This record gives C-alpha cells, structure tokens and sequence, in this order.
C-alpha cells in the first residue's frame, strides 16, 4: 500500500506515534492468531465504535516492531487502507477499481504487507454492488488463499448486515471479538496512556481523574462505547485546561463532562453516600404540600439504592395512588430530576388508551410480519439508552391483564424481551405505577351507604391479581389537598410566570385575596390542582393582555389585578 | 393483521465512461 | 507553497483586512479547546449556510494575533485553502492532486499550518484524508453534510470533531451589525443607523426562511447601503425605512413593515362570517406573546385560513396536515392546522406534544425544525322523559389528559349556527360565480326568498356548512349554466333569481 490510501503503522510503531495498547492483549494474540493461518489470514475486529479496534492493531503494530510476533508476522509492514478516500474519486468507469488494483499490485511485489481495513463493511458495494465489481469481489481470491492478509474492523451489526450476509465473504474473513472495556481495564488504559495526555497537554493528570474518567462516562454517557468516551474526558480536560491557564482532578473530569450532558457539575462530583442524604430538602423544590409522600420516596430510594441493593431488583417500584394531578407525575419529575442530573429522564406511557391483549403486541412490540413493529418496541431507544431512568406507567387500571403479565419480568429480574428481541433492562429504572382506584370520596362527601387511604388499598386488591402487587417496593397513597396546601402550589406557580415580567420591566405586584380564588377556581377533589396552571392563564394572563390591547407598555407598569369574590 | 413490508429498489448504477476531447 | 494558494487568515487579520467578529467568543473558545486536543483535535464547523462558520476560523486567526490564543496556538499562521485554483494549471492531468502534494510537503516543512476547508465534504465525496492521519485542520460543513460524509467514514471520525456554530438570534446578529457597521458605512461612505439594524435582524428572521441569521441581516444591510449609493447617483442616513423598502424587493411583499396590526378583530372576517366570539377570544391569546413555544395554541378551517392571512400574510401560509419536518423549516412563519384529530391514534402526540415544551424537533432528518413562530390549531370537533350552549370545551379534557392542556394557549368554544348566518354565507358563495358571469357582462342580483332557499337547503352542523357549496352549483349554476347555451341570457344582461323553483330572465 501506497502512503497515499493508507500509513503505515509498522513504521509509525518504529518513531513511537502509536499510543500504548493496555490490555487487549487476548485479542492481539488472537489477531496473530489469525494472521499466522496459512490461508484466509484475515481477522475481523468486531467491536463497538471506539472500543479499541483500531487499538489492537496498532498495539500489533507494536508487537510487529517490537519483536513479539511469531516469525511469519516478522517485519510486516502494516499499511492502513481508508476505503473512504479509495472510494472517493470515482465518478467515472474504472476509477475505483485501478486504484484498489494499484494498491494490490504494491501489496504483491512487496509481499510484507497486512491490511487493516477499518470500516470493512464498506468493502460490500464499494465499487457497485454485490454482483459486480466491487472491492469484496476483487479482493475475494486472494483473501480465501491467505496471499493477502487483511485486518477488518466492523462493529457487531455491520458485520452481520454485511459480511455474514454476503455469502462467499463470511468464510474469508475470521471474526475477532473486542469487547467493550470494563470500568478497570479501561482505568488501566487511561494510566498507559497517562504519560501521552500529560506530555501532550503540558498538564498533570491524576489518578481520581482518570477513575472519574471511566467511571462516569460509563454512567452518563450511553451512546458511546468506554475506551474512547473515558479517553475524550482525560482529553477535553486536559485542553480545557489549556485555556484556563496545572492538574487535572476528578473536578476537572465532571465540569467537561457536564458540559456534554447538561448535569450541574455538583451532580456529577458527588457521593451516592451524601448524594442522597439531604434528598428530601431537594424533593420538596417541585413538591410543595403531600410532605408524608416524599418523605417515603426518599426513604425508599435511600434504602434501594444506599448500602445493599441486590442487582436483581430496580431502584423501586411505586404504586402512586389518590386523587389525580394532585403531585403525582409531579413528584416523579422531581425525582427524575434528582436522579442523575436530567429532568428529561421522566417516560409516560399513558396506559388508559390499553384496553386489549392485542394492543400489548402494540406496546412491547409486534411479531414480526405485524403492525406495530416500528413504533412499538420503542423501549430499546428509551431505557437501554438510559439505564438510569423513571418510567411512569399512568392510569395501569385501565390496562388489560396480559399486559402487566409482561410486567412481571421486570419486577423480579430488571430485564424485558422486547418483540425484537433486545434485552430491554430495567434495572436502574424507578419504574412507578399509577392508578386512580379511589374516587368514592372524591365523588362528593357521599357514598353507597345511608351515612380513605385504606379505600383505594383494598381497590387495588379488588382490580388486581395480588402475584403483581406484591414486587413493588411500596405504595404511595395521596390524599386530599388542604386549602393551606394548594395555595402553597399557587405561590409556587405564580412566580414561575413572574420571572418572565421583569424580563419586560412588568411587575405583577402579589396579593394574597387574589392567591385565595385561584385556590377556589384551580382545585377541584376529581382533578384538581393539575388544571391550576390553566386557571392562571385564563384568569389573570387574559387580562393581562389587555394592558397592551389599551397599550400600556411605558417603563413599567405596576398591574394588581383582583378579580371579584365567589 | 399483517403488514407487508414491500421493498423500494433504488436506481444504482455503475459510474458513466466518459468521451474525451483531444488537445494536441 | 502555501504563498500563493489560499489566503493566510492570521496575516489577514494582522492588517485588519478580516471583518471583525463581534459576537461568537463561545464557539471561538470551542474551537480552541479541539485544536489543543491530542485525538480528534480537528473541528468541523457545523452550521447552516452562511451561519457565520467561516466567521468563527475569521475571528479565531483575530484572537491568534491578539495573544489571546492557547500556548498551543500562538502565532499558528491560519490557512484557508483555495480550491479550485490548485488546479489553476495543467502539466497535465493529476496536476491538482501533485500540487496539493507540494502544499502539504510545505505544512510539515513548517509547523505552524492550520488548514481551513470551507467545504470539508468536497474533500470527501491526495483527498488529504491521508495527510490528516498525523498539519492540524478545521473543517466547516452543515449538519446534512456531517452527517452524509464526515460522520459517515470512521477514517474521519477519528479525527473529525463536530463543533456547533448556530444561528444567531435575532438580539445576537444586532451586535454582529453593529460591529460590522463601521466596514458597510464606509464600504458605501453612507452611514447605518442602529434602527436600521434592528429592523434588519428582525425583519431578516420573518420574511427571509431559506437563508441564516448573520447573512441575512447583513445582506439586508449591504443591500439598503448600495441602494443609497445608487440613488444619490440618479450622509444620507440608511434608516428602517430603507431595510423595508429593500425587503419589499427581495420578498415582494407590499411594506406593511405589528401589535397595531394585531389589533384585528375588525381588521379581519374577509372570509369568517359569523363565529364572532371565538374571533374575539383569539384576539388577547395571540398577544400573550408580545419563548420557544408557538405564538398561538388552539383547539374553524377559514377561521385558520384567515390567521393564516391577517397573522402571515399569505393564504397558503396555512399548512394543513417528512410531514411537518422540512416544510417548517422551509416556512417557520406559518399557521400549522391539523385536519381531523379525532381520527388519528396517539402516534402523533410527539410532534405537537414536545414542542408545546421545547419548539424544536431534533429527527433523522437533519435539521432541527423551528416551532417558536407558529400558530398550532387542533381541529376536533366540527335516555327518557322531559318536561351545546356554551359547553364543547369538556369533550377534549375526557378524550385526551389535561397533562398538557394548560400548556395550550386557549381551548376556545364555537357558537352555534345563525339563520341569519348562513345567509350572509350564500351572498358570500355567489361571489365566487357572480365574477365569473362579470367577464361575459351579465349580472347575477338575487332575492332575500332565493337566499333564504339556499340557506335552508344543505347547512347541516353535523358537516358544518360544507353541504352549501353543493347547493349553490347544483340549483343557480346548472340551471344558470344551461341558459347561456340556450341563449335565454347573453351578455348585457341582468339575471335575477327569484322565487319553490329557481326561475329567473
Ligand atoms: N487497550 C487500549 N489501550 C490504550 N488505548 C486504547 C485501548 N483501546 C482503545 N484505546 C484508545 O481508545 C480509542 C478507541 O478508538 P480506536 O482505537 O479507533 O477503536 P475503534 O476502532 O473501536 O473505534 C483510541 O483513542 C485508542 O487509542
Ligand atoms: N459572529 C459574527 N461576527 C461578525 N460577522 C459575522 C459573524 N457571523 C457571521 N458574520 C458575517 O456574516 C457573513 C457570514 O459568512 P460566513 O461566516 O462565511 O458564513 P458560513 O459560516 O455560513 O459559511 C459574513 O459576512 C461574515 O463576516
Ligand atoms: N364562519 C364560517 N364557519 C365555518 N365555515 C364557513 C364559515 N364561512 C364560510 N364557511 C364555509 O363553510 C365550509 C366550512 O367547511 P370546512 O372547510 O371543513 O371548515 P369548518 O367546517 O371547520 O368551518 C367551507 O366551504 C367554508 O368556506
């Protein structure tokens, strides 16, 4: 191969530019494996994207140089072959193939020569297509008689849609496993390459950073794979550091990785420990009036997740009963925004449209050949992208008996079968149930006698089958708002619309008469304190428009509105 | 019940010789 | 050699010859964290067309002759690479890639080369893909392209990090004007107003949608600016008169360029008659605006229509319903109707439901599509003994949760049909005819009984009034259709419909 399509690891290997190749060392040996077979010598790196696969290679390219290669991988030039840039060129007959074939002859006369093909997914319908000339038909010869040795590197699904898929590719090509790192092997190659990032940046890296690195990109970051998500932190850190001046901590690991996420550094440098230890006074920033629910939340997250937690059981399992709109969903936001950092961690799945066993293959997802096979089995991109997460199931007494039938999985084990066949975990997710069961009471101070906690416990025993009920970790019953309780709520729903006044110079100067009839207007005991915030904007944010239909904009207005008393 | 899945096939097609003009 | 292809940005802008980049020190600061990077120390200048990304690498070479750059950086000579003039030469073919080649040779002779690429994926679709391998570059695409060819090659990921340049606000790009006003006042030697720019940032963001921020803005500024150069050829103070005037040839719109004009209620019901009180409540729902959640929520088409008209302009601004991704993007300034929500299932409560909360739709698109300018409108609605009135609004509160019904705007009723109403809908029908027996000079006058006829005929509420369109052209039309062929009435003519049968002369 040219320095033209490629470069040559082994000489880049010979001046010290490959960085050090910690672990992995199973599969370098495993790639010679490969590379030392008299025909078809051509490994494929299956991995991730940034597991390393590029790692193992140019930790061969090491072993190559160094001496550790078994007498048939001696003084093998490895060239790199980008097929992106052989590719790129070709707008006209012919042009693909004489470069691939340039590229081939240079391999022949050489005869020292290992590929590596990153992104050999590529090479199927490279050139056209799969019957055609392409680059996997020109290669196949000599790649099924061992007189060219590639290195692939595809991940886990492009070698299935590709390789495995094409007949007459899958033989000539020999799967190696990469595996994604573990939090310690990939601590142990942050301390390999400590010395590269340290001489690199003029800047001290520290052993807490580099266990902060792969630990919380392990946990806050899910798109990405370890080895490279770890390494991007000890790097962006160490450049932030540079435009900031002499060490980079485990601080410095949590403020650039908050930057990505959106999480408040504090929630990123914190102790699970302390984490949650002043967890109620955070609960109630959101949470005003109800304090006995979040009391007992926050006494059962602290004891399902602090000190023992079996890692066959999730964070905790809530039935949250009462009234409706009352500080139900309400509290799962505010606990899904103390979870780890993100507010968007909270998932509503509206159960009250689910009166069908059928439509349950139009919830986990449809057999294949079926409607529903897109939409529907969405849980992979909801709760394997984030472990950490808060699924709210509403209204679950509406739904039919099959359905919570699979719902049974995930209450002993934390894991789901989708319709796709994915292992949907549910093992960090507070998943919370909800029900209206109760509405005797709400329906009027009357009942079916001649004349409340406990009211919808036993209606939930009478809806339910007692094999569900009993894996959920607690169940949260609410009751009647006091009056002294939901003008608390308007106190702390006016002033979320105040803010955006004195952006403008407006000013609504607070009075209290006015707080004492919305609490009259936005509460009633079958939905209330859930259409409170649409009794703020119709009541007091309509006249509040008319201050600029007459036009009163000025400096700033002093506007006090009391509508009249009910 | 069922749903078919169909399949659009694409127009692809190898990249055009071209003619070319002569300066002597 | 790099001293003759492509102009050297950190030399440009030790002259003062680079525009000065008053604004963007975030993405500036960015693009100074990737450069000190040791892998994926490459930016790619991700934005929209004429974003101000080349602006970024403009105000980056400024910050590295100010001393304000990383000791990674200072005095990095700041390339951009002119393609297309690397070819300028033939000895023969493979010239330009064995020119490209000595280009290179002379980065790694040096060490202080950052190559700008202003079109990064042209390099994509030596191809110095290779070179890159160990010469630190930026690149510049849009997210289209990002994600066509650089996100598309693990080769190029490698090395390639994304950096965001967005678009400006319309507060943000008043600052790049008045920063860039001292070189379009003396470029013209007519000096800009700071009206001028305000209204050129505002009125840029509403009534151009396929161009971005910065450009625009600046485009209406240099463009007033060359206009007073002109006419004073046929001191002289480019004002916001001029941005409109200027505006009003580029979109063709007439100037009427707004909370004056949002005082309709009158200044409306061209086409709504009748339904005169929800008119009246989307009067002070619309001016609760004057946030990244549309103008307007609504839970009637004319209605639609007619906001389509008063608020946008255009009578096709209403967009009736990717399906609404890539058409509000093209259109950000339009009243987005939905047909029929009854008949649809809950697949369709994540384009109408996250945008009440956030105003963007990230998808596999592309593009982030804007909801902050829209005007939202659902259209739902259209046993024994005994002895609406103001009540539909209960019927969408049991068919779907009050969970986000208070972050709609207004759920607004509709009042009942009027006798009265529906005969100021048949005189409004026979306009649509009467023009057209106008160009054979006839004249189609009627009476209050033919009227009350057609208004009795075909108004049910359960189809609203569409069965009235039916019986206008079934009873005048095609009997007024037949006369003229047998020549009852020519032209000249008045033709008075009376009269039950329709008969006339
Ligand atoms: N075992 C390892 N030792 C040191 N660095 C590693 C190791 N595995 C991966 N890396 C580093 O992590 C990143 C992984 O990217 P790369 O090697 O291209 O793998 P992939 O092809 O899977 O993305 C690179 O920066 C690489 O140097
Ligand atoms: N932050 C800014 N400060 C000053 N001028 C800017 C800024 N952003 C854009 N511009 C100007 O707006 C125009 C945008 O051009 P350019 O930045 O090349 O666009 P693009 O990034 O889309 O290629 C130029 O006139 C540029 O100088
Ligand atoms: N004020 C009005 N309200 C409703 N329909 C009207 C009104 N004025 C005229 N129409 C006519 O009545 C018909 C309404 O049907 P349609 O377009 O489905 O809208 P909608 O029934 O929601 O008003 C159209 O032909 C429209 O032109």
């Amino acid at each position: 191969v040219l320095d033209q399509f490629g470069r040559n690891l082994t000489a880049a290997a010979m001046e010290g530019k490959l960085d050090p190749v910690i672990g992995r060392e199973k599969e370098i040996e495993r790639v010679m494996q490969v590379l030392s077979r008299r025909t078809k010598n051509n490994p494929v790196l299956i991995g991730e994207p940034g597991v390393g696969k590029t790692a193992v290679v140019e930790g061969l390219a090491q072993a190559i140089v160094h001496g550790e290669v078994p007498e048939t991988l001696k003084d093998k030039q490895l060239y790199t072959l980008d097929l992106g840039s052989l590719v790129a060129g070709s707008r006209y007959r012919g042009d693909f193939e004489e470069r691939l074939k340039k590229v081939l002859k240079e391999i022949n006369t050489r005869g020292d020569i290992i590929l590596f093909i990153d992104a050999l997914h590529t090479l199927v319908g490279a050139g056209a297509a799969e019957g055609a000339i392409d680059a996997a038909s020109i290669l196949k010869p000599k790649l099924a008689r061992g007189e060219l040795q590639t290195i692939g590197a595809t991940t886990l699904d492009e070698y299935r849609k590709y390789i495995e898929k094409d007949a007459a590719l899958e033989r000539r090509f020999q799967p190696v496993q990469v595996g994604e790192p573990t939090v310690e092997h990939t601590i142990e190659i942050l301390k390999g390459l400590r010395d590269r990032y340290e001489a690199h940046h003029r800047v001290s890296i520290t052993d807490a950073a580099m266990v902060a690195a792969a630990t919380l990109a392990d946990r806050y970051i899910n798109d990405r794979f370890l080895p490279d998500k770890a390494i991007d932190l000890i790097d962006e850190a160490g450049a932030r550091m540079r435009i900031r001046r002499a060490e980079v901590d485990d601080e410095q690991i949590a403020e650039v990785l908050g930057n990505w996420t959106g999480i408040p550094v504090f929630k990123l440098t914190e102790a699970e420990t302390t984490r949650l230890l002043r967890m109620e006074e955070e609960l109630h920033k959101r949470i005003i009036g109800q304090e006995d629910a979040v009391k007992a939340v926050s006494k059962a997250i602290r004891r399902t997740r602090a000190g023992l937690k079996d890692p066959k059981r999730p964070s905790g399992s809530f039935i949250f009963a009462g009234p409706s709109g009352v500080g139900k969903t309400e509290l799962s936001k505010a606990l899904a925004n103390f979870l780890f950092g993100d507010d968007d961690a909270l998932i509503q799945i509206d159960m009250g449209e689910f009166h069908d066993r059928f439509t349950a293959s139009r919830l986990f997802g449809a057999p294949p050949g079926y409607v529903g096979y897109e939409e529907g089995g969405q849980l992979t991109e909801k709760v394997r992208r984030k472990p950490f997460s808060v699924v709210l199931f509403d209204a679950i007494e509406k739904a039919h008996q099959e359905i919570y039938n699979s719902l049974l999985q995930v209450l002993e084990d934390g894991r789901l079968t989708d319709g796709q066949g994915r292992t949907v975990d549910f093992k960090n997710t507070v998943l919370i149930f909800t029900s209206n069961l109760g509405t005797s009471d709400i329906s009027k101070p009357v009942g079916l006698g001649f004349s409340m906690k406990q009211k919808v416990n036993d209606e939930l025993k009478k809806h339910f089958r007692p094999e569900f009920l009993n894996r959920i970790d607690d169940i949260i019953v609410f009751h009647q708002l006091t009056r002294e309780e939901i003008i608390r709520m308007v106190d702390l729903m006016i002033s979320r619309v105040a803010g955006q006044l004195k952006s403008k110079d407006m000013a609504l100067v607070l009075t209290d008469a006015a707080k004492a009839l919305l609490a009259k207007r936005g509460f009633d005991p079958v939905l209330g304190a859930r259409p409170l915030r649409r009794t703020i904007q119709r009541e007091i944010e309509d006249q509040l428009s008319e201050k600029i239909l007459f036009e009163e904009v000025g400096p700033g207005q002093v506007v006090t509105v009391d509508v009249d008393n009910w | 019940m069922k749903v078919l899945i169909l399949a659009c096939l694409v127009a692809l097609a190898l990249a055009r010789e071209l003619e070319e003009l002569n300066v002597p």
